[PDB]
C-alpha cells in the first residue's frame, strides 16, 4: 500500500511523432506492456515546492 | 489474466480464403471479406469487432 | 473650401484607385489565411484539399 520510495522499473516508453499526415503501419509493434507517448517534451513540472 | 472477449464480438475461424488483394482507392489493399455479411473491407481500420 | 475636409491628407487620384484597391482586397480568393483546424484520427485514402 505504501509510496514507493526507490526509483521503480518502468515500462520502455516509445514516442509516436504523430504529424499532419503518416503512414501508420504495425509490423514489429512491442508485445510486452509499453508506453505510447506524443509529445517529445513531457519533464514539464519543473517548479519545485519546497 | 486472460481478457473476456467483449459482447459484440463475432467468432470467425482464420482462413487463407478470407484475405485477397482488392482496389479501394487506387491501392491494391489487403481485403478481409467478413463472413457473415459478406462485406469486404480493405482497411484495417473500421472493421466489424 | 480646400480646408473643410483633409481627405487623409491623400490624392484625388488615390482615393480613387483606393476604392479598386478595397475591392482587390476583399476579394475570396485572395483570403488564403485560414483559421482554425480540426484534429481528427483518419485514413487519408483519396485525399482532397476541400
Amino acid at each position: 500500500d505504501d509510496v514507493g520510495i526507490m526509483q521503480q522499473k518502468k515500462p520502455p516508453t516509445v514516442v509516436q511523432s504523430r504529424t499532419d499526415v503518416f503512414n501508420e503501419q504495425f509490423a514489429n509493434e512491442a508485445l510486452h506492456p509499453t508506453t505510447k507517448v506524443i509529445f517529445n517534451g513531457l519533464d514539464v513540472n519543473t517548479e519545485v515546492q519546497p | 489474466f486472460v481478457p473476456d472477449v467483449p459482447e459484440g464480438y463475432v467468432a470467425v475461424q482464420y482462413a487463407h480464403r478470407l484475405f485477397s488483394s482488392s482496389l479501394a482507392n487506387k491501392r491494391n489493399r489487403v481485403t478481409y471479406t467478413h463472413p457473415p455479411t459478406g462485406m469486404a473491407y480493405p482497411s484495417p481500420t473500421g472493421r466489424p469487432h | 473650401e480646400a480646408f473643410r475636409w483633409s481627405r487623409y491628407f491623400l490624392d484625388e487620384l488615390q482615393l480613387r484607385r483606393l476604392s479598386v484597391g478595397l475591392r482587390l482586397i476583399t476579394n475570396p480568393r485572395i483570403a488564403r489565411r485560414f483559421n482554425g483546424v480540426r484534429i481528427m484520427y483518419l485514413t487519408d485514402d483519396d485525399p482532397d484539399p476541400d
